[PDB]
């Protein structure tokens, strides 16, 4: 499921994945590249800039979750957003 | 010459520049717009509560080429873009009878 | 084919929206604009000073519709989108001469 | 009649909007867009780390015009965007082939 | 007067009406239906998401006070934001 | 280097001038005229309102820097953008 959400600054912003419940990771489309960490239950909008290394690291962990629990088709898409994005 | 005008998927952006790129087209202009078609929004819950999001966010790809150059220009985005899923998006072109290079004055093809 | 692009206050986009999928036509785009003409802002006041917002919030609707229906689509953007006062908006139309469905590759009538 | 489209620096608004209603060119509408081309973002620090803006803030700003004002709305928009650097942008001419304001349902020369 | 405001997620936002001199209430133009307070006197941009049925009861409320005033234009132009949204 | 930022009611931001490493002073390009103040060094974005006088003498105080420091291109090009705002 594709979101999106605007920087003030950088300007469009990809879900590149769904950290939890509360928490997505955004990347910039027009930078080439920064990474967001943003709060869903939150009234004001922070986000929260996270490194690149550790943007690549947090992806790199969630594949081999989504690969241990067998969850394929959401393997391979993030699979294919981790193949773009890095 | 003619206006090559694509709707895509914003994540698809860097596929299809790259792609344009590398088929020497250098220059092009990217807008955000909302797009109503046959591909719905997921009824989603926000505070415990449903809604639908009607107008689901593209990017629309812009690149004036020369009347020769469509053809490839539509293949190459097309190959980038496309999902294969509904709401992968449309092209559309239509005629420039005229470009000018702000900087110089310069037009048509020596402005692109 | 003709691509209708109708400039219109922000809030008649639902009533818009509904007129034209009510009159069959099913795919547009959305985009923000701000509009420079004959209305004016109102001279507002923040700080508790004053300044005047020269380009004010619009919307452009694109739809790219068979010759045929121009008519059509005019008349029922028009009753949806007019109040009456200054600033309502205008329709500009234009030619397209392909339109090529993303997924499939799929052209002109087909590709929308 | 004519659309005149040029895409601009963001803060030669003020300068093109003058100058075009010193022409009397009285209706616009502006759009961001970003663009990419042979002018490159500097490739700037945040958190004390690498990385390029390849999508520069631009500005479309749109106008209809009369076929025997384009060369004149051109000289002018050219005059007040350029800047002598790589990035000031283009300007392109297409066909409008209807215009219709929406308050009065008035049609072409006296739509703008 | 028509006023808009952009929403970093749901997009462009337009008020229904007029809370008071420090307070509007927006609903959202790309999605059906979200509404949020806003306040007018604050530096950072805060969205206070209000529930679909409170948003009602609020716009009734504020039509009956206007037709009580006598203030028959801003309640015709309310009504007809009201039956549009709701 | 040209910059901007997008104010959620106000539309796109130019920056006149960067006063300092964290901060930055931004006008309207939509609106005449309103005036911001910019923190670089904040994940919520604040836009602290800046008055019109205020803002005038601010750049009147740096194009006077700007030249007793010889550093006549970063005065021209401030200049003309002095010249254009006010
Ligand atoms: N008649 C039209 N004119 C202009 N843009 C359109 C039209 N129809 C659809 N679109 C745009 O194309 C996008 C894709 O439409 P959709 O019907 O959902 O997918 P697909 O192109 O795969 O059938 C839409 O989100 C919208 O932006
Ligand atoms: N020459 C033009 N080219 C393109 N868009 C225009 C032109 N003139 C006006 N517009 C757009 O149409 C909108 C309506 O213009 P305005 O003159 O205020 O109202 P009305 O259409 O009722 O006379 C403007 O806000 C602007 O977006
Ligand atoms: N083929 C094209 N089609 C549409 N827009 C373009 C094209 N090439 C460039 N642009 C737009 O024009 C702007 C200026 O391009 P650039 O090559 O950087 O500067 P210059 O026009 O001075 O050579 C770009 O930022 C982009 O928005």
């Amino acid at each position: 499921s594709e979101t999106y959400i605007n920087h003030p600054t950088w300007g469009l912003l990809y879900r590149i994945c769904m950290v939890d419940e509360s928490q997505d990771l955004f990347t910039t489309l027009y930078a080439q590249r920064l990474f967001f960490l943003v709060g869903n239950d939150i009234k004001a909008i922070k986000f929260q800039p996270i490194g690149r290394t550790e943007a690549r690291m947090l992806l790199e962990n969630r594949l081999r979750n989504l690969r241990r629990n067998g969850q394929s088709q959401e393997y391979d898409q993030l699979q294919s957003v981790f193949q773009r994005t890095f | 010459m003619k206006k090559v005008e694509a709707i895509i998927r914003p994540f698809k952006l860097d596929e299809v520049k790259i792609a344009l790129v590398n088929a020497g087209i250098v220059g092009m202009t990217v807008s955000e717009v909302r797009g109503f078609g046959r591909q719905k929004g997921q009824t989603e819950r926000y505070r415990g509560s449903e809604y639908t999001v009607e107008f689901l966010q593209k990017l629309k790809v812009e690149i004036v080429v020369e009347d020769n150059q469509v053809d490839m220009v539509v293949d190459k985005i097309i190959a980038a873009a496309r999902t294969g899923e509904i709401g992968d998006g449309k092209i559309f072109i239509s005629p420039v009878e005229q470009v000018i290079r702000i900087r110089t004055g310069e037009k048509n093809t020596e402005a692109v």
